[PDB]
């Protein structure tokens, strides 16, 4: 396939925090449940 | 007597109908002996072979239902 | 475009047809559990007002805007073939309980079919004229679709005007007959095929007598032409499939399990 | 506009990409569940301190992954976005029933997520089988709710059947006789066939489980002279013809993969791939009892249901060798989606070779209701339908958004999902063959190593679903508008530019004979 | 044609419908009631029904159709 | 005994259109097979468009199973990439 | 409608962090839903 | 039962089971080569940058690709239906015992000369007596004579059970209303487990099997010390 | 009764943009908005039903 160069470029930086933000969105709210179960 | 021997008649892993039969036929015999008031013991064979095979709790049930008149069994 | 086929406006009802269906369902369960009617009034009247508004669009598509192509008309053939089939196959799955059952009586039901303290219907009395009248029907809707053909107002009328009134009788006589049974729903394996069976294929009745009225209604301001009539032949074709049905539950749960 | 659209949708692309992210969503809901399953498993004792919790987890998992995830996207979502441009009709037969087949499946879901919220949720299994999913041993809601989910599911899927049966037959080129369409067209046909029948007989079943909880029937109930055995029968009468729906579509996009990244204009023995796709669909439907070795069945239906099972292995095999085939003397381009489609046929034929192991019923004594079956089912259905479906999102992404991923990441993504689905499954081979049940919430102390091994591979797999998403957004956010793609002379899909218009074929293709 | 199909109609079909509409009459009379045996496979109840006292089929007919307990 | 309306009467919009063009043997809703010339530069495939391109497909031989997809432009015949078949658009 | 990339789905990819932020919310909705479910059947 | 790090099957305890041993040991072999083969292939067609891309003719090879798996599956199926036959095999049973399922245990019934039934409750891990296994040992085990032909009866009183026992190769629902027959024969004395193998609820995973095989002489003891 | 169709088509073809399920006029939106309505609604209540339920 060939593409167009990218109109939004997304820099190392920016994917970094894009990839730590994804991460943190599945394991803040799964981790909050699964260390409180002694409190449930 | 140790216990039942197949039956070419009940020869698969359902063995329902061999319990329920043999218990039909135990107690049909024992109403044709006690009718004349013959003697139970031509009945035995029967007797072995249902207490062998029959759950407790079904011989138990089905002894309650010919006591309640509810038995759907023809005796 | 320059094809035959339909691009179709774009439109609530598929929507509120989802919705109808959450609320009945929803609402079976608050009518089981929850000792309440409400959400399944609403969703039956949902279910309604979407069937209502979705088939009354077809008929402003086809009839008043010309969009049912003989491409178009084909697809729906094949479309109401395959519901049938599908419906077959449901029908498939209480023949199969109902032979399990019948075929093999655990000694609970005495070891016999039908069971002890099971009186059936005598199959030669009500249940032999619902055979007559059902049959009859399909002799009727036979002569409907050829008067149609051959552009006779008058007697297509006439003959789906019969065809009505015999499903009608039906739908009655088996009312008649699920009130005077002896037996209900609950009494065993004996009543659950029987009421569960039959009370699916009465469904299937109503279902088959609406659909006719449509059609009678849409006759009687002269939607069909000679040649284009689609509606009516899927009426005609889900008729049949009713009487067939019938036939096979006659035969098997009336007759053969008396 | 935005309610006209994405809510009335009459639109097969539109529809399609709402299957997709219905898909995506409910992949997520059943890998939670899934990492719920491994957490209980992963040391001995107990972590939820509720098995009757586990047990719905477990049932919840298989009717999310099965029902919401895998049917949604392959069907719903590959299905409508590329049947009608491989064919180059101008949407579905029935484009508003179609909308229809979408909008049931949110509140299918929603009752799902409502028979877990409700007294103690289904702990059934996803078999529902009586008299444990009966008025006694589930009394309440729960599993009546479990029901209408699939009620709704069920209509669904088969207005859906109707739909593309009815378009694959009546929408082609007058000159594209059935033997001029593309595979994937076929394997959507024949699933849709496997759906019109099956489907019907599960509602049959399922109502009538739904009659004995309600309405004081006995069909399953003895003491009315029911048998739980029959629910069994409708059970699996519509769940083997099940896994091949599962895996069908999956076997359509793997022949396009594999044809693409070969550079090849066609698949090797196309008229054998048709014949093994209406083999398996037709065998498919002769076989249920193998789900059934340990009721109590005769030994010469054992020994026919071993015998017919068999067989499929015949048709399968036609179409794994087609696979290599295509391959051979291929001009490779090693894209991420051809490292899913190698990953598939490999994975494939191993749970493939374990369920002709588990087909005969003398040795199925054994494994009957182990983690030896789990690890089956894994292999060919998780892996099998993850993997096709991978490698076709990867593959189409580009066509349906406009916009490509970073390969070099969608490379990285498949390497971690091939290490942790490995690591979490094939361990769970060995924990069955020493005799390890499954449906259970905690195991005797000599099971701790390998469910250790297979709970630390759920977390790699994880990490690979998270990285997933990561990948997802940088293409959205980078904004790479695809120019050219090969091979548009045997790829139509791609013939009308990425993504294509709203309408497509307004002017249909032409086509002589 | 039209013609052979209303022939039929009216030839045999309503007639067969007449004739078993006379026999159904001629058989219509009430039948004696059975005596009521409180069989364990008949009149189950594992959930009451969620309509009227839970333990009423839903066309229950006193005369012929006994409760658990028998004829009301 | 008559009253049922034929679709000579009664049929509209695109229905009526293609009744319309059948009884002319025009079939500009591509409801028939269009039969190929021998496909020469001589003797082109003369491919119909409302527009200034349109997709052929190409089964360069009876019962071949893989179809041949290409956009044929206005002006000079295209030639099918697998065969060499000739097309020419014919707006 | 809108044709084209970015303007064929019923999300907004014209900010990349509002887009983050949406798929955030959308997959991590889905990913939690069963953890708040355990969590509701253990307080019960 | 099973031990740590176990790869295989359970020793064989009965006759089948050993030919069940020996039927997967065959059986394996087949699925490794066809594994290896599939994965050879593959990665001998992803190693050259030989090409041929023109259409192939599929005739022949399909030949190849049907009559070879047709064999294979014949090569399965023929030891797998000889086994199948030898465990439906009329045998003379000496013994009948039936076991019940229930919510959540088993319980036995030995009724052939007297009416001896008992209950068969997991040992509670906190209960559990030095070197007893967590999960596995009842409060009653199943006393069954050795080197003896054994009728086993299996049903339940509630929801469906299966009783398995894989060292002997068994595993039989127990189903409610339905009295499903299997045949039992230890070569060893010992005790041999087992764990219920159809989900029952909330303690499917706790309701273990442990039978007890004794010779004869001790098997009748026992029974004569239970009036 | 007359033959009233082409009455009909000219309606239901007037070049006003509405779709097909409002094309008929007033009476349409009406009872499209009942529909809704209901539909809408109806999907809260089940929802509101669900909380309730979903504790003892
Ligand atoms: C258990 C139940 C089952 C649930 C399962 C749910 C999963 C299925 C999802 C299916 C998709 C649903 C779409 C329906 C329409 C959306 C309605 C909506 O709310 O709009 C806001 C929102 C878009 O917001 P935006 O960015 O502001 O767009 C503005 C408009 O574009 C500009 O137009 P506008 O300005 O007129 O209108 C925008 C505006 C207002 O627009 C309107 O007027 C619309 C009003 C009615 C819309 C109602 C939608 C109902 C959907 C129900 C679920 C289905 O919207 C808002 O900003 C506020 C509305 C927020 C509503 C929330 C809906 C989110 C989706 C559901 C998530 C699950 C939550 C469950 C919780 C579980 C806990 C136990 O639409 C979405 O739902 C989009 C999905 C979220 C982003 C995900 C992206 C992931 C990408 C992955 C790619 C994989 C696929 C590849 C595709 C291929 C490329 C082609
Ligand atoms: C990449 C991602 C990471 C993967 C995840 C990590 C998995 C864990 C690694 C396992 C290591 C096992 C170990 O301790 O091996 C030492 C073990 C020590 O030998 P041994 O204890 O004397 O065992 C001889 C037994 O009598 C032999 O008799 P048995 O009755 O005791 O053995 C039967 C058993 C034991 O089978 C095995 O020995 C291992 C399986 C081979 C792995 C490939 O295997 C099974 O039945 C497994 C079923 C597999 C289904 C089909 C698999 C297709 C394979 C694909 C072919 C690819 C070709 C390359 O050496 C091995 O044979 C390797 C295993
Ligand atoms: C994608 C889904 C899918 C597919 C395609 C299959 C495919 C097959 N499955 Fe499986 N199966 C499941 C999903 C699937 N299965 C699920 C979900 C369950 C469990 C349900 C539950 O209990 O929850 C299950 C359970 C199941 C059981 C019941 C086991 C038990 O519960 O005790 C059996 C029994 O025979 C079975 C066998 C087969 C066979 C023989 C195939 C065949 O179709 C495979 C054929 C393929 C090959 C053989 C490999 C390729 C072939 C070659 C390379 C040619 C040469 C090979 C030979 C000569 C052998 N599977
Ligand atoms: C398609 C079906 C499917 C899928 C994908 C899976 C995926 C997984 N399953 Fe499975 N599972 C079943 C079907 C499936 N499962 C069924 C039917 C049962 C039996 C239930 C019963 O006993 O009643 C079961 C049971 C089962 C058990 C046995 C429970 C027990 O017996 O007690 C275990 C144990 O580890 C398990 C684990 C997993 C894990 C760790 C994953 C995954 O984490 C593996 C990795 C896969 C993913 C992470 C999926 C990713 C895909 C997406 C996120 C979609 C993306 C979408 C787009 C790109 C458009 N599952
Ligand atoms: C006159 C000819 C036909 C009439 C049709 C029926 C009238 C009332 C109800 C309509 C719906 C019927 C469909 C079939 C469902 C089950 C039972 C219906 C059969 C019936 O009507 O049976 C009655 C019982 O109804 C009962 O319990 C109560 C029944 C009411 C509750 C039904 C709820 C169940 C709904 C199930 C929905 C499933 C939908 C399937 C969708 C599948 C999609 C894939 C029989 O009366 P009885 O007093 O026991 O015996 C007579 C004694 N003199
Ligand atoms: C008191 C009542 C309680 C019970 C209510 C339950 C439902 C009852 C509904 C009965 C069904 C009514 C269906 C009416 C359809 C009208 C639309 C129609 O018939 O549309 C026709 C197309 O057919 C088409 O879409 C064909 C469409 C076919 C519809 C198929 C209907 C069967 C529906 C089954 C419903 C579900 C049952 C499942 C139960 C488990 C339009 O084309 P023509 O007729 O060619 O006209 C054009 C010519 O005029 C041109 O010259
Ligand atoms: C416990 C309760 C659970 C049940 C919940 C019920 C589920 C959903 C609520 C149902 C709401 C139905 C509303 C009406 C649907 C009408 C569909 C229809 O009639 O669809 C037609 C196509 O299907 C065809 O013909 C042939 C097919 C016609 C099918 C009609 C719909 C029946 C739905 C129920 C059947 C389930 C199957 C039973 C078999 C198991 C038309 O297709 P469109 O794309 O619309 O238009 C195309 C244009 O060219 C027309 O001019
Ligand atoms: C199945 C997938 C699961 C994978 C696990 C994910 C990895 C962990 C991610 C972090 O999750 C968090 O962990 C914190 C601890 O590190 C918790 O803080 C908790 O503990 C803190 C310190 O121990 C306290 O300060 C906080 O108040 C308290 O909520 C917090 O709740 C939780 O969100
Ligand atoms: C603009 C839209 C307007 C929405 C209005 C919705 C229509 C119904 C609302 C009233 O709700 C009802 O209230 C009754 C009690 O007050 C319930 O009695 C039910 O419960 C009884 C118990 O006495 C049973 O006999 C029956 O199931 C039944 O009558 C009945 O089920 C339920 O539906
Ligand atoms: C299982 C993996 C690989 C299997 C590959 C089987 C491929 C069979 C190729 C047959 O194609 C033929 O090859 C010949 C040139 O060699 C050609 O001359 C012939 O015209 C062509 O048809
Ligand atoms: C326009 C969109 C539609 C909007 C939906 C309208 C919502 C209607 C709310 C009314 O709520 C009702 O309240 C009844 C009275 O409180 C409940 O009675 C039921 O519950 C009672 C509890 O006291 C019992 O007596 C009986 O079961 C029964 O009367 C009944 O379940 C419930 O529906
Ligand atoms: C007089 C009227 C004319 C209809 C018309 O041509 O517009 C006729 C034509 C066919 C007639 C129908 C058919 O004869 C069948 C039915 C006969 C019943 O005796 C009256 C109702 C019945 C349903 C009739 C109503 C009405 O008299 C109809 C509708
Ligand atoms: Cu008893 Cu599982
Ligand atoms: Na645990
Ligand atoms: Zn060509």
């Amino acid at each position: 396939i060939t593409a167009k160069p990218a109109k939004t470029p997304t820099s190392p930086k920016e994917q970094a925090i894009g990839l730590s933000v994804t991460f943190l969105s599945f394991l803040l709210p799964a981790g909050w449940v699964l260390y409180h179960l002694d409190n449930y | 007597y140790q216990t039942a021997p197949f039956d070419s008649r009940f020869p698969n892993q359902n063995q329902t109908r061999n319990c329920w039969q043999n218990y039909l036929d135990f107690h049909r015999c024992e109403k044709a002996m006690t009718a004349k008031g013959g003697d139970v013991s031509v009945c035995e064979w029967y007797r072995r072979v249902y207490k062998s095979l029959c759950p407790i709790s079904w011989v138990s049930t089905w002894d309650d239902r010919r006591a309640e008149g509810t038995f759907p069994g023809k005796i | 475009q320059t094809h035959a086929y339909h691009m179709v406006n774009p439109s609530p009802w598929p929507l509120t047809g989802a919705l109808s269906a959450l609320l009945m369902t929803s609402g079976l369960t608050m009518w089981f559990h929850f000792n309440s009617m409400t959400l399944l009034m609403i969703g039956l009247t949902t279910n309604m007002l979407t069937m209502y508004q979705w088939w009354r669009d077809v008929i402003r598509e086809s009839t008043f805007q010309g969009h049912h192509t003989p491409a178009v008309q084909k697809g729906l053939r094949y479309g109401m073939i395959l519901f049938i089939i599908s419906e077959v196959l449901f029908f498939t799955g209480f023949f199969w309980a109902f032979y399990h059952s019948s075929l093999a009586p655990t000694p609970e039901l005495g070891g016999c079919w039908p069971p002890t303290g099971i009186h059936p219907l005598n199959p030669l009395e009500v249940p032999l004229l619902n055979t007559s009248v059902l049959l009859a029907s399909g002799v009727s809707i036979t002569w409907a679709h050829h008067s149609l053909m051959e552009g006779d107002r008058k007697h297509m009328l006439q003959a789906l005007f019969i065809t009505i009134t015999l499903g009608v009788y039906f739908t009655l006589l088996q009312a008649s007959e699920y009130y005077e049974a002896p037996f209900t729903i609950s009494d065993g394996v004996y009543g659950s095929t029987f009421f569960v069976a039959t009370g699916f294929h009465g469904l299937h009745v109503i279902i088959g007598s609406t659909f006719l009225i449509v059609c009678f209604f849409r006759q009687l301001k002269f939607h069909f032409t000679s040649n284009h009539h689609f509606g009516f032949e899927a009426a005609a074709w889900y008729w049949h499939f009713v009487d067939v049905v019938w036939l096979f539950l006659y035969v098997s749960i009336y007759w053969w399990g008396s | 506009m935005f309610i006209n659209r994405w809510l009335f949708s009459t639109n097969h692309k539109d529809i399609g990409t709402l299957y997709l992210l219905f898909g995506a969503w409910a992949g997520m809901v059943g890998t939670a569940l899934s990492l719920l399953i491994r957490a209980e498993l992963g040391q001995p004792g107990t972590l939820l301190g509720d098995d009757q919790i586990y047990n719905v987890v477990v049932t919840a998992h298989a009717f999310v992954m099965i029902f919401f995830m895998v049917m949604p996207i392959m069907i719903g979502g590959f299905g409508n976005w590329l049947v009608p441009l491989m064919i180059g009709a101008p949407d579905m037969a029935f484009p508003r029933m179609n909308n229809m087949s979408f909008w049931l499946l949110p509140p299918s879901f929603l009752l799902l997520l409502a028979s877990s919220m409700v007294e103690a949720g289904a702990g059934t299994g996803w078999t529902v089988y009586p008299p444990l999913a009966g008025n006694l041993a589930h009394a309440g809601a729960s599993v009546d709710l479990t029901i209408f989910s699939l009620h709704l599911a069920g209509v669904s899927s088969i207005l859906g059947a109707i739909n593309f049966i009815t378009t694959i037959i009546n929408m082609k080129p007058p000159a594209m006789s059935q033997y001029q369409t593309p595979l994937f067209v076929w394997s959507v046909m024949i699933t849709a066939v496997l759906l019109l029948l099956s489907l019907p007989v599960l509602a049959a079943g399922i109502t009538m489980l739904l009659t004995d909880r309600n309405l004081n029937t006995t069909f399953f109930d003895p003491a009315g002279g029911g048998d739980p055995i029959l629910y069994q029968h409708l059970f699996w009468f519509f769940g083997h013809p099940e896994v091949y729906i599962l895996i069908l579509p999956g076997f359509g996009m793997i022949s396009h993969i594999v044809t693409y990244y070969s550079g090849k204009k066609e698949p090797f023995g196309y008229m054998g791939m048709v014949w093994a796709m209406m083999s398996i669909g037709f065998l498919g439907f002769i076989v249920w009892a193998h789900h059934m070795f340990t009721v109590g069945m005769d030994v010469d239906t054992r020994a026919y249901f071993t015998s017919a099972t068999m067989i499929i292995a015949i048709p399968t095999g036609v179409k794994v060798f087609s696979w290599l085939a295509t391959l051979h003397g291929g001009n490779i381009k090693w894209s991420p989606a051809m490292m899913w489609a190698l990953g598939f046929i490999f994975l494939f034929t191993v749970g493939g070779l374990t369920g002709i192991v588990l087909a005969n019923s003398s040795l199925d004594i054994v494994l009957h209701d182990t983690y030896y079956v789990v690890a089956h089912f894994h292999y060919v259905l998780s892996m099998g339908a993850v993997f096709a479906i991978m490698g076709g999102f990867v593959h189409w992404f580009p066509l349906f958004s406009g916009y490509t991923l970073n390969d070099t990441w969608a490379k990285i993504h498949f390497a971690i999902m091939f290490v942790g689905v490995n690591m979490t499954f094939f361990p769970q081979h060995f924990l069955g063959l020493s005799g390890m049940p499954r449906r259970y919430s905690d195991y005797p102390d000599a099971y701790t190593m390998w469910n250790t091994i297979s709970s630390m591979g759920s977390f790699i797999s994880l990490t690979a679903v998270m990285l997933m998403v990561f990948i997802i957004w940088e293409a959205f956010a980078s904004k790479r508008e695809v120019l050219t793609v090969d091979l548009t002379t045997t790829n139509l899909e791609w013939l009308n530019g990425c993504p294509p218009p709203y309408h497509t074929f307004e002017e249909p293709t032409y086509v002589n004979l | 044609g039209a013609r052979t199909w209303r022939f039929l109609t009216f030839g045999l079909a309503l007639p067969s419908v007449a004739l078993c509409t006379l026999n159904s009459w001629l058989h219509s009379g009430h039948r004696e009631r059975p005596a009521f045996i409180p069989y364990h496979h008949l009149r189950i109840r594992t959930k009451p029904f969620s309509w009227g006292d839970g333990n009423h089929t839903f066309f229950h007919n006193p005369r012929v159709n006994p409760l658990p307990t028998g004829y009301e | 005994g008559g009253g049922v309306p034929t679709d000579e009467e009664q049929a509209t919009g695109l229905e009526r259109e293609v009744m319309l063009a059948a009884r002319k043997g025009q079939d500009p809703y591509n409801i028939l097979a269009p039969k190929a010339t021998s496909g020469t530069k001589e003797d082109p495939n003369l491919v119909p468009s409302i527009t200034n391109k349109r997709i052929v497909g190409c089964i360069c031989e009876e019962d071949n199973s893989t179809v041949i997809w290409f956009w044929l432009h206005k002006g000079e015949a295209q030639r099918c990439p697998s065969c060499g078949t000739h097309y020419k658009l014919v707006p | 409608y809108e044709e084209g990339p970015g303007k064929n789905i019923p999300f907004s990819v014209e900010n990349k962090w509002r887009l983050l932020a949406m798929m955030t919310l959308f997959f991590g909705s889905g990913f939690a839903a069963p953890f708040f479910i355990v969590r509701h059947q253990l307080l019960k | 039962m099973a031990y740590p790090m176990q790869l295989g099957f359970q020793d064989a305890t009965s006759p089948i089971m050993e030919e069940l041993l020996h039927f997967h040991d065959h059986t394996l072999m087949i699925v490794f080569l066809i594994s290896s083969l599939v994965l050879y292939i593959i990665s001998l067609m992803l190693t050259t940058k030989l090409t041929h891309t023109s259409t192939m003719d599929a005739q022949e090879v399909e030949t190849i690709w049907t009559i070879l798996p047709a064999i294979i599956l014949i090569l399965i199926a023929l030891p797998s239906l000889r086994i199948l036959y030898m465990m439906d095999e009329i045998n003379n049973p000496s013994l009948t015992v039936k076991t019940m399922g229930h919510q959540w245990y088993w319980s036995y019934e030995y009724t052939d000369y007297e009416d001896l039934s008992f209950d068969s409750y997991m040992i509670p891990t906190s209960e559990l007596k030095p070197g007893e296994l967590r999960l596995l040992e009842v409060d009653n085990r199943v006393v069954l004579p050795m080197e003896m032909t054994i009728r086993m009866l299996v049903s339940s009183e509630d929801v469906l059970h299966s009783w398995a026992v894989p060292s002997l190769g068994l595993k039989t629902d127990a189903i409610p209303g339905r009295l499903n027959q299997t045949t039992l024969m230890s070569s060893r004395p010992g005790l041999y487990y087992g764990q219920c193998s159809e989900i029952c609820g909330s303690n499917h995973s706790f309701m273990p099997i442990v039978l007890e095989l004794v010779p004869l002489k001790y098997f009748e003891k026992w029974s004569a010390s239970m009036l | 009764f007359e033959n009233r169709v082409a009455e009909k088509q000219k309606l239901f073809q007037e070049d006003n943009g509405l779709p097909v399920h409002l094309k008929g006029g007033a009476t349409d939106n009406i009872l499209y908005r009942v529909t809704m309505t209901l539909c809408l609604g109806g999907t809260l209540y089940s929802l509101y039903c669900l909380g309730w339920a979903s504790f003892p």
